[PDB]
RNA sequence: AGGACCGAACCGACUAAUGUUGAAAAAUUAGCGGAUGACUUGUGGCUGGGGGUGAAAGGCCAAUCAAACCGGGAGAUAGCU
RNA sequence: CACAGGUGGUCAGGUAGAGAAUACCAAGGCGCUUGAGAGAACUCGGGUGAAGGAACUAGGCAAAAUGGUGCCGUAACUUC
RNA sequence: AAUUCCUUGUCGGGUAAGUUCCGACCUGCACGAAUGGCGUAAUGAUGGCCAGGCUGUCUCCACCCGAGACUCAGUGAAAUU
RNA sequence: GAUGUCGGCUCAUCACAUCCUGGGGCUGAAGUAGGUCCCAAGGGUAUGGCUGUUCGCCAUUUAAAGUGGUACGCGAGCUGGGUUUAGAACGUCGUGAGACAGUUCGGUCCCUAUCUGCCGUGGGCGCUGGAGAACUGAGGGGGGCUGCUCCUAGUACGAGAGGACCGGAGUGGACGCAUCACUGGUGUUCGGGUUGUCAUGCCAAUGGCACUGCCCGGUAGCUAAAUGCGGAAGAGAUAAGUGCUGAAAGCAUCUAAGCACGAAACUUGCCCCGAGAUGAGUUCUCCCUGACCCUUUAAGGGUCCUGAAGGAACGUUGAAGACGACGACGUUGAUAGGCCGGGUGUGUAAGCGCAGCGAUGCGUUGAGCUAACCGGUACUAAUGAACCGUGAGGCUUAACCU
């Protein structure tokens, strides 16, 4: 802790924007594909969220074909690379977990403005 | 389950060769007071490491 | 396992684990002193001091939280007027234990907990 | 070649320039300092015996004190020896740190233990549970049947039935060296090793590939 | 993943429920995933499609609940098992088209034919 | 209107667990069936043992029933232990 | 037995409720005549469980589930 | 078939797979007409089979809240031998 | 004067007439795959549908789904489906009561373990002066499974089709251990929402009870589904086997002399226990070097003065733990609690102000509260003593030394 936290203080990237359990953010991150390596990018909306120092998450719900996806990403990850937000909304909760049953018109959640 | 064969009044002494109890290591005794009190707290009256706590 | 577990529930449900203290907590703010068990006093302790801590600053929110806890606004009055400024350059700990133990019906171990400043 | 004490403390990760997220057990060595040497002449066995922390030198034994003074002296959590072949090092503390490794993959990490103590099968043997229903009378999560009948007669050595389960040395070998990072007294493995931290541990080369 | 267990068509013809009878790759092998080879059982299948219910076949998990995780920890995960029918003696997809955004898991020599349909990752 | 419907009291007893040197010589707990009727309940009465009563299981007749309990014939008889 | 059983009649407050259900209370009466610690396996009674969802088993046993009022609407068959 | 010994009869249905189940055949060991024959809406804590929902029933068990178990103080059994 | 039946469950243990994997001989053995026999028991050796089944048939797997002994292993361990009680019905037999090695629906499964035996864990004493440590390692246990892909090599072999050996590399299934850093679970000790009702005089704000009342999320810890590692190589001696040189036996021959290879078996290597290893071992360090008497004399016994090393006791406690045990600390202090700061978790308190008739909304405010966590801090509690344990260590011989 003492000794730790410092391996951790030292990877730690600095480079990360604002967040909310409400915010859309369009994270960036590598691919490799095949002989390539692009960047993939992820439209969702954060329902968990991290906040545990070198180790941390969002967990952002998309729903790209038709079907519902989540991903939980390292926030610290060589392979997060950037993180947008595009758009921040008002929840008034840390989980969105109430959202795995929604859709839109119920899934609709409003934005933050202030 | 019960017994086959009754336990030997030998047998029974072994048992309760733990059974034993044990003494005091001998107690301390007060400065302020000559209160032969148990080690850690409290005297008699109300003494214990010098002074003297709880009225009367 | 109760590896690295803090706290002791004595021997019931935190329902009743939780008046027993707060009605031997305002007990205690009263007659600053009480002879209870051992265990029940070592418990006892982190429950009042977290109170005085409390009672460090007068306000008007952390006085109804104090009536949150032990429901009486009899102590929430010791509090903060006495105990308040009493220990306010306390840095924490305002009890005493003073060990006896050796109860009558059960030999159950007591002790003597008190306010640190209660001799006079 | 020979090992390090350490303390356990670790658990964390190190992200590679790829983008993985290794896991590791950050182990402390803060340089063993040799307190005696033994031999096969006045021991019968080429062995090194050394230290790393550094006790109080108040709850230190004068057999003790005098043991550290006989050599360099210095305390420490306790004693390790360490068997070792075609090479000595000085009597006196030759002060050895995690620096011993570098080019050394290998390691093997040797920690107490756990430390459940409950024991009880199912958890310390995995055995099975009977059906949690469908009738079953206070015979859930039990042994049932230990043995056999007349013909066997006893119970044959070794049958598993609860029994304090934890607190016992085991090992771990091979776990890749992450980092051997001296100076603050630092070694990382993969990850998962014996010990709660704080846990004197005993990482030494892997005596397997 | 594990005998029975109701998974969704990712691909066409003989569509919706189809019950996994069992999971192969080894012996007393618990569950299946990512990309694994599931023996099926069509169950509801489409008035024409190409198969039809009782059919007994094999595909691979496209997609589940549980999800995948990649070396960083970061873990992908769907709302749904979805799987793909394959040609029981050769492998490989019999359905023309893939339904769903699969997982970069599937990109073997193999599973190729189905990485490269619409979808994403 | 109803041997009608849902459901407390009240009556009953299909299921499971627990109890099995029980809290209890048949119960506790969670469910369950009837609940204006061939319903249910208090008090008192009348049927007596080869007899009674029985929507019939040999069921009940004072923790006893293919013939009650008590006293007697009686120290039945026991080629058995 | 100072026994978790049995025992007929009468009375019938407040909020919510169809209600003598039920939950919280009034009047009133109680904490059940061994207690104090600990926070083990295992037994008993419960709460929550990833993914799957009867694969359990003789049997979905036990659990889980359903649960109200109003309205919309409702099959074979039928002694209507 | 609450009736079939050979018996898991044969065929069809349901299932990935059905000694059970449903619909048939008739070779009824040994159905059959008030010790009633074949049907029958409704009813059933009735026997069998299936499905949706539901779930720790199970894959495979994990954590947690309480009553014991363990410790101390008081009282203080049992069968058995 | 009672040894509970079949099947299932749970847990097994042994045999070898071996199912898989390993080593070989012959083959009607091209290869790949087989066939049969010899050796080999290390390890491994299927989920379901039907039925009470065991078995069996069937579906689908696997490297394989071994045979058998263990009261047809296992009920003072579980089940109670089959099967022998009492209810009832069918077919059948009998005048009938009733009956069936026919069927059918229903039908109480007790025991707090004294002894042995196992699994754990202590308390004595002994190891010959007493201690604190570190070892040595006699022995004992644990573990021993295996698929697929690739390279060799599309080569050997083959008409092709097909397709190796040998050796090497990678990744899996099942199993075991460990650990919570990740993904998650739980988290009735944290935060919030909310239904009914009671109370704190009322508003406001709160608290009790209703499964934690219902519910949402969640710290530490514990966890598996999470994550990391492991059944290896290599040695020795071999099995079956293959053989070399070789006479009896002018040749021949694996053997009689004499030599060499040879397998998951055996010994070892790997991990754990381990000197009660009474054959009680070893090395390092530490402590005790005052006086007298009775003596029935090497045998002592007893007195006063002395009490060391270390231990134990008590207290604060622990990722240690049923209790003992083991670890840390005791003012020469961070061992607990509290306290400070941070983290985390919830999710923007109360009060006030303002907008709206109002429910309510916005602002202050991302607030308030916040645990077992991290960093630090003597504020409280860990009192001087006291208790135990001694006072130079038997003889005999050898080696030195004097
Ligand atoms: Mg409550
Ligand atoms: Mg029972
Ligand atoms: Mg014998
Ligand atoms: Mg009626
Ligand atoms: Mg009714
Ligand atoms: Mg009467
Ligand atoms: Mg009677
Ligand atoms: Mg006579
Ligand atoms: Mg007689
Ligand atoms: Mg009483
Ligand atoms: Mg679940
Ligand atoms: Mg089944
Ligand atoms: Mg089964
Ligand atoms: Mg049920
Ligand atoms: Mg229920
Ligand atoms: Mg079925
Ligand atoms: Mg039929
Ligand atoms: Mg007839
Ligand atoms: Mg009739
Ligand atoms: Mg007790
Ligand atoms: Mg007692
Ligand atoms: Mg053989
Ligand atoms: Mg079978
Ligand atoms: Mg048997
Ligand atoms: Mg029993
Ligand atoms: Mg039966
Ligand atoms: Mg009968």
């Amino acid at each position: 802790s003492n000794i730790i936290k410092q391996l951790e203080q030292e990877q730690m990237k600095q480079d990360v924007p604002s967040f909310r359990p409400g915010d859309t953010v369009e994270v960036k991150v590598w691919v490799v594909e095949g002989s390539k390596k692009r960047l993939q990018a992820f439209e969702g909306v954060v329902i968990a969220i991290r906040n545990r120092g070198l180790h941390s998450a969002f967990t952002v719900r998309k729903i790209s074909n038709g079907e519902g996806v989540e991903r939980v990403f390292q926030t610290h990850s060589p392979v997060v690379d950037s993180i947008s937000v595009k758009r921040r909304g008002a929840v008034r909760k840390a989980k969105l977990y109430y959202l795995r049953e929604r859709t839109g018109k119920a899934a609709r959640i409003k934005e933050r403005l202030n | 389950a019960v017994q086959q064969n009754k336990p030997t009044r030998s047998k029974r002494g072994m048992r309760r060769s733990h059974d034993a109890l044990t003494a005091v290591t001998s107690l301390s005794v007060d400065k302020t007071s000559g209160e032969k009190h148990l080690r850690h707290h409290i005297t008699a009256d109300g003494y214990y490491r010098g002074r003297k706590v709880i009225a009367k | 396992m109760r590896h690295r577990k803090s706290g002791r529930q004595l021997n019931r449900n935190s329902s009743h684990r939780q008046a027993m203290f707060r009605n031997m907590a305002g007990s205690l703010v009263r007659h600053e002193i009480i002879k209870t068990t051992l265990p029940k006093a070592k418990e006892l302790r982190r429950v009042v001091e977290p109170l005085i801590t409390l009672a460090k600053t007068d306000s008007v929110a952390n006085r109804r939280l104090a009536f949150a806890r032990t429901r009486d606004n009899e102590i929430v009055a010791k509090l903060f007027n006495e105990l308040g400024p009493r220990f306010a350059s306390r840095a924490g700990g305002y009890t005493r234990i003073l060990k006896c133990g050796f109860r009558a019906g059960d030999n159950a171990p007591m002790a003597y907990i008190e306010l640190v400043d209660r001799s006079e | 070649m020979i090992g390090l004490v350490g303390k356990k403390v670790g658990m964390t990760r190190i992200f590679t320039e790829d983008g993985v997220s290794i896991p590791v057990t950050v182990i402390e060595v803060e340089a063993n300092r040799v307190t005696q040497v033994k031999d096969l002449a006045n021991d019968g066995y080429r062995a090194i015996q050394v230290t790393t922390g550094a006790k109080k030198a108040n709850r230190v034994t004068k057999p003790e004190a005098g043991h550290f003074a006989k050599a360099g002296v210095e305390a420490g959590r306790g004693l390790w020896e360490f068997r070792l072949a075609e090479g000595e090092e000085f009597t006196v503390g030759q002060s050895i740190s995690v620096e011993l490794f570098a080019d050394v993959k290998k390691v093997d990490v040797t920690g107490t233990s756990k430390g459940k103590g409950f024991a009880g099968t199912v958890k310390r043997w995995n055995f099975r549970t009977q059906d949690a229903t469908h009738g079953n009378s206070l015979s859930h999560r039990v042994p049932g049947s230990i043995g056999q009948n007349q013909t066997p007669g006893k119970v044959f050595k070794g049958k598993k039935m609860a029994g304090q389960m934890g607190n016992e040395r085991v090992t771990v070998q091979s776990l890749d060296v992450v980092r051997v990072d001296a100076e603050r007294n630092l070694l990382l493995v993969k990850g998962a090793v014996p010990g709660a931290t704080g846990s004197d541990l005993i990482v030494k080369p892997a005596v397997k590939a | 993943i594990q005998e029975q267990t109701m998974l969704n068509v990712a691909d066409n013809s003989g569509a919706r429920r189809v019950m996994c009878i069992k999971v192969l790759g080894g012996s007393h092998r618990r569950y299946a995933g990512v990309g694994d080879i599931i023996k099926i059982t069509i169950k509801e299948a489409i008035p024409r499609g190409k198969v039809k219910k009782g059919d007994v076949l094999k595909a691979v998990v496209v997609r589940t609940k549980k999800g995948v995780r990649r070396p960083d920890g970061s873990v992908i995960r769907f709302d749904g098992n979805a799987c793909v029918l394959l040609n029981n003696n050769s492998e490989q997809p019999i359905g023309t088209r893939i339904f769903g955004p699969v997982t970069r898991e599937l990109r073997s020599e193999k599973f190729m034919k189905i990485i490269s349909l619409a979808p994403e990752v």
